[PDB]
DNA sequence: CATTCGCTCTGCTCCTTCTCCCATCCTCTCGATGGCTATGAGATCAACT
RNA sequence: AUCGAGAGGA
DNA sequence: AGTTGATCTCATATGGAGAAGGAGCAGAGCGAATG
């Protein structure tokens, strides 16, 4: 019976949708963004990252 | 980017009317004029906010388009909300 | 039973609490009031919708 | 000349391997780590004249 | 002072 | 242009989940050689 507003749930449904494939949130997904290698390394593999 | 057609919101965000009050108010602090009649109040940032409300802030806002772009905005020209 | 679960229910909620924030702590409104990433991507035209 | 045969080349499973990760902050105590003696030659250049 | 261990608080 | 002395420095003795590589192997189809 709990409540979130749509726009959030929305929010990580269009993130993990975006790419056109599913994307995990998990190093698996996350860590193959093209996002920079700094942000990666904020999260999961820091050093292989690098 | 034109001057003459501005897209973003005629309306100064909550983030706008923070960091303006902040910097204003370091401007006071820094014995920069003061736009305004003061009674007697002596707080840097009680200042800044009546210069706000007077719309006499003497800073401009240069809202960054994700493009690249720019579009600069008075502080006097935005609707303040608060 | 209710000890061990308010003991070990925890590691994993905030495990999962971590990987979101990390997914998704760059995702921001524009001025032109489309929602976008670091890398400046498209998420959403309007926030929400 | 219509097979037919043999040979090369994918690509589909099923392992083995291996690499990664495992809530936040705060307090305290306790154990452990904890590294010759001495006499010679001999090169350096700081520093006297 | 560091490293490790253990016992506790929400 | 010639002479001294510290000092360093050698050397002596006694759970689990996903991803990646490989082998197995089936069998498609190409081209040579029939028969």
């Amino acid at each position: 019976g709990s409540y979130v507003n749509y726009r959030h749930l929305a929010l990580l449904c269009d993130t993990m949708t975006c790419r056109g494939h599913l994307m995990a949130i998990t190093r698996h997904g996350v860590n193959r963004q093209d996002t920079g290698p700094l942000m990666k390394c904020s999260f999961e593999e820091t050093v292989d990252v690098l | 980017q034109a001057n003459q057609k501005r897209i973003t919101t005629p309306y100064m965000t909550k983030y706008e009317r923070a960091r303006v009050l902040g910097t204003r108010a370091l401007q006071i602090a820094m014995c920069a004029p003061v736009m305004v009649e003061l009674e007697g109040e002596t707080d840097p940032l009680l200042i800044a906010m009546k210069e706000l409300k007077a719309r006499k802030i003497p800073i401009i806002i240069r809202r960054y388009l994700p493009d690249g772009s720019y579009e600069d905005w008075g502080v006097d020209e935005l609707i303040i909300s608060d | 039973e209710g000890l061990i679960d308010t003991a070990v229910k925890t590691a994993e909620t905030g495990y999962i609490q971590r990987r979101l924030i990390k997914s998704m702590e760059s995702v921001m409104v524009k001025y032109d009031a489309t929602v976008r990433n670091s890398i400046n991507q498209v998420v959403q035209l309007r926030y929400g919708e």
